[PDB]
């Protein structure tokens, strides 16, 4: 995995890779690792994919009740305490490391949650086995007050990092841009990898070709 | 692995499944398990592929020179020592074989197993692999000496596709092969076990067929 | 991590490094190891940092608590109404290099009416340490200021023991190699420029020396009145030698 | 206070071979990796031992680089010595001595010796790092090895379709190890980048390069 | 060897127009402990030839002494600057030596580059060589060697070995790693070279505890193996959020 | 060891068990009764395993199923007894496992004559044949080669003997002393072998 | 994983134009060779337009197959509608997260249809894949689990068709279940192979390899 | 333990503590951890005791064998011919409190025709050392002189690598605890005095901050053409606040 956030001016860009694997084989090559927390909240995962999935769907709703019953615009820092408190309870055992971007009356704020529970305020950061290619690119190219464009370029270039010279990366770049007015979640973004070999015609069986026991009909009503 | 082999009214039946495995995973389905390791003696390999290859043709090359100083054939007994000997030096190292040498000598028809244990067992009726107990249980329900060729070849069939139905790593092709006076003859090449099962069990072949 | 705390004439001055690393790897090249429990009071960590920080949390919201149950009722002090500056940009300055390093505010509650005791505080989160010892495993330094004890200087050690410190506090891993050296350079009711010199060559010293200390140098001066704020970013150790 | 170090590492990769009536093919990927990373994109795995026989093998690097040059050396050696160059079989002998005399700390290679026999027939020998087996039609050895004999199998022997094909030519036989190789690029992290493709016929060896997905 | 103990962390070689640019940090770590900060990683073997490591301290000079030696009777047998050993045979040499050991399982705890030039046909440097005294510290230009005729090896503790144009260990293997393979070009000028092993340097230096910033440059060239002055590279922060105080954040929650 | 057979016909259901009661390296009894379960409604129960948690399981599910059925006023299928008992061992191999085989044979007008199949592990299915011990590995060839479609009572007894032969020359434990249950006919009949 | 190899076992899923496909092995293991049963069937139907394929642990299986048959009845009778194929397919994932800390050690699949109202009823393939711990992989082409999933990944990349009618996405699917369970030693004896329509479902029985 | 090195103008210096402790209980009171291997060459142990005293019995054997051959045949230098003190007791006066605290003798080798090289006896250590490692564990402090580079520090570290050091060396575990402070106060071309005053506060610090460090503390002042050695008793810490 390769995930990675930054802050530019009055927004945040998120932006993952769609690899999942399991051991040395890929189980799935579109995976969603960006997710909605709220309008003006996302977080994109790393680590076990069923824990990251559980977790930001519980937080999802959670921030929801929470913004009905108190009739205000959800806060990060409040998913940050959610999910710390969270992840601190279960010791590190839910393998979720979280990059949060979100826009609030604070701004545009960036986090980065790990599985035992720290958190940290970052202008931007990468999580996931690709975090170290990502976190290159970004340190070389990283500036303050960067345009929108600006900013999915750079999260682009570090996805494709991380995606190129990470073994447990791979597929598409996703992005997402969260502003305190509105979200766009690009989806696929970049498209870099696709099979590059094809033989001249698709290998059609013969009907009948497959030797059958037995072969009982039903009618669906 | 299943390998079988019993002595009868005519000389000794020798039969082999040929599927290799890495784990769960099929390597092959159509290695040679049985080999000759001079003019009258066949040697069945179980166990580690390489190990058992590699110490058969050792065997063999300790017999042709034995034999070329010597001038006179050497026994099925001594050649069995020999195997047994210097596996068992390896005692402690991890080898994996398990051999029966059935041949033809001045003494009649013999048989030994052989096991990296350094085990040397004489006997009529052997079997080794992971399919070795349903093997030994097909045989000697229907056992006779005074089987005819085909008879014996029918048997050694059978219990050799039983034990590839009931084991997950027998399975491929079966080759029998019969050992007389002369030499030794290869009655069955390899026959796949598919017909095996669809000729034996499931003839009718109108459903799946419940074990 | 390095973390220090030092008694001066006049308040108590913490400051801190500000690298978070897993292993060589360094996860947060500026993290905020010195947090406001309260107006006054200031705690630096030390140790793992989800324990930490998670700690800290709980501690803020117990010294909210305290803080609220301090308030007696009615109208008090009536007839009674409650220097030195530290050059941060010259510090700063570096010849081959819309930034804020300096911050300060003054006290909401100027006559210590109801803010909570750094000594209370530090006690509540000594044994919240020590009731969890077996798992929890961080070092704390509490500085603060309290009409009762004026400027104080707790260290909540590993294992959930607590010392109070009269003269100066050090934690983390790169304090070992700046021992001495504090030691040597300390002296009694040192002025405030002095005391930001000596807290400020210690952390260098620390980072020089220490692989896990690194980045800038967070300082907070707590004095009876007010908070002062400063980032230090020229942090490179230069020897005439 | 230390920890044991594990003198074993690997490397990836993946190697196919393919025999047909008078040629022999082995494709091979040439991806380096260490874990999670890559070390190089390009690190060939076949080597030639003969005008006639060639050695791919998969696992780790520095075992398949010194077994390679001991296997050429040996072969150079007998050409000097029995004044003719070995046949497949003969390098198969000798390659399976080689193998175990380490057999209590074995290479970690799995190796395919791919080559034309004075026959001009293919022959294929897989080794799995000990002991050796001659495959009649196919054969593949490294991390793709799973996802690609079957491939292999339902395209070249057919067992489980009545109606079947048998036009077996180089070039549709060198589009299948194309479309293999492709197709475990899709799904295993440690085959990809650039694959070199051997033709061993009476023509002589001729290599071939396809791209493969660089993720 | 049991394990690292005194270390050494990454180096980064890698060819442009007129040889090899290898760099290294010179900074020993006893742990966490930066115990030696003035220390020599990149050694030269002859004329031609360096050698970079990270590791352990001991490994690399142990390795370090059999090249001298081998070198001194490379240098003993030889008669014409042909007969000089080249880069590709100083890396197979300690790529042996390294699967030796590891069949004995008595590794060097070091990953090594093997770097230099793979040629004679540039300048008469090996004509006549001095082994005491440098000339070189009276200047004549650079010569444009081809690609092809220069050489950079990598060799790990498994004796796995290769070249290429750049090479990396230790932790450039990621950060440096990705820069080059993104930004890396053919016939780069000795200024470009330069500024883009600074930039991975000081990516290096930030997000690794290992590191320093004090800098050694050797150049392989048709000059000879030349030593730059050690310099401080200028590291400053990229964001001013990291300098903003944290008074000024909220004071409620994990402002942190 | 216990080895426990199975055989399911068109007719019938046939148990097998050998009657040791084995303590350490000596036979306490050699004609052990600890292994069958006889359940009111044409049902049965062969276990095999420790003794102990035999006892305990076997009496668990029969007094289970006796008040099942006294309740209300029924006989259990089959089936739901089968499915009963794999869920109860199920239950209980995460919190305090049974270590015990199961062949659960029954006779009901819905489904006619079954055999079930069970393991320690509660991995259960409906079987034609079937066997549990070290000794499954001798008898389970047997049972397949001579098994047909239409056998009758004493065809699959004579199977049962070479099944007994098999187990007394092959097997390390040369066991020799078998108890049958044979349920056809709507009546359910003992058995005592010995070869 | 070992636990997944105690059985074995694989499922498998495709989709084609206006159909969709979902096979398994027949067989059931004991101690990772030992095939006790050829006819323990891994395919299970929520509802008309819901199948569930579940492999791994045979006892696990059967629990979750009871659970979800539980939840889907529950859901069904109260809501008088039959259960949706992606509310199913979340409720799979939530069940299986809820033993996250002592998981079933299953790997299941989802095959339905997706119905979509406008009049008439719009049909969509739809197949999910899991680990045992509810990660969720939703797929257009193919889904595959079990201890043949890189065989079953393999042939399903290489011969997989998009928009295939029901004849042939059966060839398809039954070619590739069949060409990677002839390389599993711990899977096969028998392939059953359940074509969806929306007007009909055929089931068909294979002739596989039982060895 | 502690060992320290550091050269100043004339000379170099060596200085060390002297407690050998077998955990917490202390085995020798006054260890000797500085050993003459020639005349113009000491060596500082940490670690294993047996390990360091094994070695420098074999390095001082070797020595010996090295000197034998380093001399010429015939005659040399027929033509040729080759203070601030210390105040020891005043540095050891103690209030509360045939004693021989002070030793100085000159070479026997003016002109440096045969005594072994620094270098050469650093380095055959280092060998030694490295070819065992996987048993040996100390680590040594060569501070020697000799006429072709003067005075010399080499320090040989854990695992058995080499490493001159051209301002100062420590080893041990009170080492840390000084690293800072040491660097602070060093520099270039002290003279005897600043050099004494120094390493004796050194090993004072790392005494009063480590356990492991404790008793008296033995100093050797090796120049061109004599060897002085000074033990101080004087080795408790007063801090004015
Ligand atoms: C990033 C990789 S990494 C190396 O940095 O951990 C990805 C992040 C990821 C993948 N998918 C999503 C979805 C949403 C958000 C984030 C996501 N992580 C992974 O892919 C996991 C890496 C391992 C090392 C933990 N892989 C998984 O969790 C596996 C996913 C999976 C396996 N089979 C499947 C079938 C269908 C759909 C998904 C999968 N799962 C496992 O490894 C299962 N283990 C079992 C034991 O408990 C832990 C999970
Ligand atoms: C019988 C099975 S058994 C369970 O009774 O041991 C067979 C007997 C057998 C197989 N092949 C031959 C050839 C000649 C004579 C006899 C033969 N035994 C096996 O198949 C082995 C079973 C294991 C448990 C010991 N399997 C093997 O030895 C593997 C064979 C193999 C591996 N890759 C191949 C590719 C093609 C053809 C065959 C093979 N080899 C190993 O498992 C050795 N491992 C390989 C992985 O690295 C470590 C060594």
């Amino acid at each position: 995995t390769t995930i990675c956030g930054l802050v530019c001016q009055n927004a945040v860009i998120l932006g993952a890779d769609t690899r999942a694997t399991e051991g040395p084989i890929v189980a799935d090559k579109n995976c969603s690792k960006l997710h909605y927390i709220s309008k003006n909240i996302w977080c994109a995962g790393a680590g076990v994919a069923g824990d990251l999935e559980h977790t930001t769907l519980w937080l999802q709703h959670n921030v929801e009740l929470h913004r009905l019953n108190t009739n205000t615009q959800p806060r990060v820092s409040m998913c940050v305490s959610r999910l710390t408190q969270e992840l601190f309870k279960y010791q590190g055992y839910k393998v979720c490391a979280i990059v949060l971007g979100g826009v609030d009356v604070n701004g545009p704020q960036l986090y980065g949650i790990h599985p035992h529970g720290s958190s940290c305020l970052l202008p931007f950061t990468a999580l996931g086995s690709g975090s170290l290619n990502a976190m290159a690119v970004l340190e070389a190219k990283y500036r303050d007050n960067m345009t929108i464009e600006e900013g999915k370029n750079l999260v682009c270039e570090a996805i494709c990092a991380g995606i190129f010279n990470d073994l447990g990366s791979g597929g598409n770049v996703d992005i997402c841009v969260i502003t305190k007015d509105s979200y766009q979640h690009i989806r696929p973004y970049k498209e870099p990898n696709m099979r590059l070999y094809h033989l001249p015609h698709p290998t059609i069986y013969p009907k009948g070709t497959t030797p059958i026991l037995s072969e009982k009909i039903e009618y669906i009503k | 692995t299943t390998t079988l082999a019993f002595k009868f009214k005519d000389g000794i039946i020798v039969a082999v499944d040929s599927r290799a495995s890495m784990g769960s995973f099929i390597s092959s389905q159509n290695v040679e398990k049985i080999i000759e390791i001079n003019k009258n003696i066949l040697g069945t390999m179980a166990g580690g592929a390489a190990d058992c290859l590699y110490w058969e043709k050792y065997l063999g090359k300790i017999i042709k020179i034995y034999e070329l100083r010597n001038n006179e054939k050497i026994s099925v007994r001594a050649a069995s020592t020999i195997l047994s000997n210097i596996l068992y030096q390896y005692k402690g190292y991890g080898l994996c074989c398990g051999i029966i040498l059935s041949g033809y000598d001045h003494t009649g028809f013999n048989m030994f197993y052989v096991d990296d244990s350094g085990k040397k067992v004489e006997g009529n009726l052997f079997s080794c692999g992971s399919g070795s107990t349903y093997a030994y249980s097909i045989l000697d329900s229907a056992y006779d000496y005074n089987l005819n060729l085909d008879q014996a070849v029918e048997l050694a069939r059978n219990a050799i596709y039983h034990a590839t139905f009931r084991d997950g790593g027998s399975g491929g092709k079966v080759r029998v092969f019969h050992i007389h006076k002369n030499g030794y003859d290869k009655i069955i090449e390899g026959e796949d076990v598919f017909d095996l099962h669809y000729h034996y069990t499931n003839p009718e072949q109108k459903d799946q067929y419940v074990m | 991590t390095t973390i220090i705390g030092i008694i001066y004439d006049n308040g108590v001055m913490l400051a801190c490094d500000s690298r978070t690393s897993s292993g060589t790897f360094i996860s947060n090249k500026c993290s905020r190891k010195i947090n406001r429990i309260n107006e006054n009071l200031y705690v630096c960590r030390s140790g793992a940092s989800a324990h930490s920080q998670k700690i800290i949390e709980i501690i803020k919201h117990y010294c909210v608590s305290m803080k609220n149950e301090n308030r007696k009722k009615g109208r008090f002090h009536e007839g009674e109404t409650i220097d030195e500056e530290i050059d941060i940009d010259s510090i700063n300055y570096l010849d081959y290099n819309n930034l804020v390093t300096k911050n300060k505010y003054f006290y909401e509650d100027k006559f210590n009416d109801y803010n909570p005791l750094v000594e209370n505080v530090a006690h509540i989160t000594k044994k919240i340490i020590y009731t969890n010892n077996n798992f929890l495993s961080c070092a704390l330094i509490f500085g603060g200021y309290d009409k009762i004890k004026k400027q104080q200087l707790y260290a909540v050690n590993l294992n959930g023991s607590i010392i109070e410190k009269h003269d100066f506090a050090v934690s983390g891993s790169g304090s070992i190699y700046i021992q001495s050296y504090l030691q040597d350079k300390y002296k009694k009711f040192m002025t405030k420029k002095e005391c930001f010199n000596l807290i400020l060559n210690c952390v260098k010293y620390a980072m020089h020396n220490d692989n896990s200390s690194g980045g800038l140098i967070r300082i907070v001066n707590i004095t009876k009145s007010f908070v002062e704020e400063f980032t230090v970013v020229n942090t490179q150790m230069n020897f005439q030698y | 206070g230390f920890k044991r170090w594990y003198p074993y590492i690997d490397n990836g990769g993946t190697v196919i071979g393919l025999t047909g009536k008078d040629y022999v093919i082995l494709a091979a990927d040439t991806r380096l990796s260490l874990s999670y990373s890559i070390y190089t994109r390009f690190c060939p795995k076949i080597s030639k031992l003969t005008d006639k026989c060639i050695i791919g093998s998969s696992g780790m690097q520095s075992d398949i680089k010194t077994l390679h040059s001991l296997l050429q050396k040996k072969i150079q050696l007998f050409v000097l010595e029995h004044s003719h160059y070995p046949d497949i079989h003969v390098i198969d002998r000798l390659l399976c001595v080689i193998l175990y005399s380490r057999r209590f700390f074995p290479y970690y290679a799995f190796n395919i010796l791919a080559g034309v026999d004075e026959n001009n027939k293919g022959v294929l020998y897989n080794y799995d790092s000990v002991g050796s087996y001659c495959e009649a039609t196919h054969s593949c050895v490294g991390s793709g090895s799973q996802l690609i004999l079957p491939i292999l199998d339902n395209r070249v022997e057919q067992k489980n379709q009545l109606i079947k094909n048998t036009n077996f030519n180089l070039g549709d036989d060198i589009n299948f190890v194309k479309d293999a190789i492709t197709s475990a690029t899709e799904r295993d992290i440690y085959t990809g980048d650039k694959t070199l493709i051997y033709v061993i016929d009476k023509m002589g060896i001729n290599v071939n390069t396809l791209d493969l997905k660089q993720d | 060897t049991l394990g690292p103990v005194v270390t050494g962390t990454s180096v980064i070689a890698i060819k442009y127009k007129h040889g090899i640019m290898i760099a290294a940090d010179r900074k020993a770590s006893y742990g966490s402990y930066a115990k030696f900060q003035n220390v020599e990683r990149i050694f030269k073997i002859n004329n031609k030839t360096v050698m970079g490591f990270s590791g352990e301290l001991a490994d690399a000079q142990y390795l370090h002494e059999l090249l001298t030696r081998k070198n001194i009777n490379n240098l003993s047998e030889k008669k014409r600057k042909e007969d000089m050993y080249t880069p590709q045979h100083y890396h197979s040499y300690v790529s042996r030596v390294f699967y030796v050991r590891k069949n004995r399982i008595d590794p060097l705890f070091n990953n090594i580059i093997i770097a230099g030039i793979n040629s004679q046909k540039y300048d008469n440097n090996d004509d006549n060589v001095l082994l005491y005294t440098n000339k070189n510290n009276n200047n004549e230009e650079y010569k444009e060697i081809h690609k092809d005729d220069l050489y950079i090896g990598f060799v790990d503790m498994h004796g796995t070995n290769f070249c290429d144009d750049y090479i990396t260990t230790g932790y450039a293997r990621y950060f440096a790693l990705t820069l080059l393979r993104d930004h890396y070009k053919d016939n780069m000028t000795e200024e470009e070279a330069r500024i883009l092993i600074n930039e991975c340097l000081r990516i290096l230096y930030f997000r690794d505890a290992t590191s320093s910033n004090f800098i050694q440059i050797v150049k392989v060239t048709s000059k000879g193996v030349e030593y730059e002055e050690p310099y401080i590279l200028p590291c400053v922060l990229n964001s001013a959020d990291y300098v903003y105080p944290s008074t000024l954040l909220p004071p409620a929650g994990c402002m942190w | 060891m216990d080895t426990l057979i199975g055989l399911r016909g068109n007719n019938f259901v046939v148990l097998a068990a050998d009657t040791y009661s084995i303590n350490s390296i000596i036979k306490l009894k050699n004609d052990d009764n600890t292994k069958f379960y006889d359940i009111h409604g044409n049902k049965c129960l062969l276990l095999g395993g420790s003794i102990g948690d035999r006892l305990q399981f076997g009496e668990f599910i029969r007094k289970n199923v006796h008040l099942y059925q006294y309740q209300n006023n029924t006989d259990m299928f089959v089936k739901s007894f089968a499915f009963f008992t794999r869920k109860n061992l199920a239950y209980y191999l995460r919190r305090n496992p049974f270590e015990v085989n199961c062949l659960i044979a029954g006779y009901d007008k819905k489904d006619g004559y079954q055999l079930y199949w069970c393991d320690y592990l509660s991995n259960m299915d409906s079987v034609n044949k079937g066997a549990h011990g070290y000794g499954a590995y001798l008898v389970s060839a047997i049972l397949d080669k001579y098994y047909h479609e239409n056998l009758t009572v004493d065809e699959a007894l004579d199977i049962f003997k070479l099944c007994f032969e098999e187990l007394k020359k092959r097997f390390l434990l040369t066991q020799i002393n078998y108890e049958l249950r044979i349920m056809y006919d709507n009546k359910v009949e003992t058995q005592y072998v010995t070869v | 994983g070992s636990i997944y190899n105690y059985n074995g076992g694989c499922v498998l899923g495709m989709s084609g134009s206006n159909c969709v496909a979902i096979a398994c092995d027949l067989r059931l293991g004991a101690n990772t060779f030992t095939t006790v049963s050829t006819k323990f069937s891994k395919i299970f139907k929520m509802n008309n337009n819901v199948y569930v394929g579940l492999s791994g642990l045979a006892t696990d299986i059967q629990t979750l197959y009871e659970i979800l048959r539980y939840r889907v009845n529950l859901y069904e009778v109260r809501q008088d509608a039959e259960m949706d194929v992606e509310c199913f397919a979340n409720m799979l994932s939530s069940i299986l997260y809820s033993n996250r800390f002592s998981p079933y050690f299953v790997n299941p699949i989802v095959v339905g249809f997706k119905l979509k109202h406008y009049k008439k009823v719009n049909y969509e393939p739809y197949l999910t894949a899991y680990d045992l711990i509810g990660a969720k992989c939703e797929t257009r082409d193919f889904v595959v689990n079990g201890v043949t999933s890189e065989q079953l990944f393999g042939m399903c990349e290489s011969l997989y068709v998009k928009d295939q009618d029901e004849n042939g996405l059966f060839e398809t699917i039954s070619q590739c279940l069949l060409s990677a369970l002839d390389r599993d030693c711990i899977s096969g004896w028998g392939a059953e192979v359940l074509v969806l329509t929306p007007e009909k479902i055929i089931k068909k029985k294979l002739k596989a390899r039982m060895d």
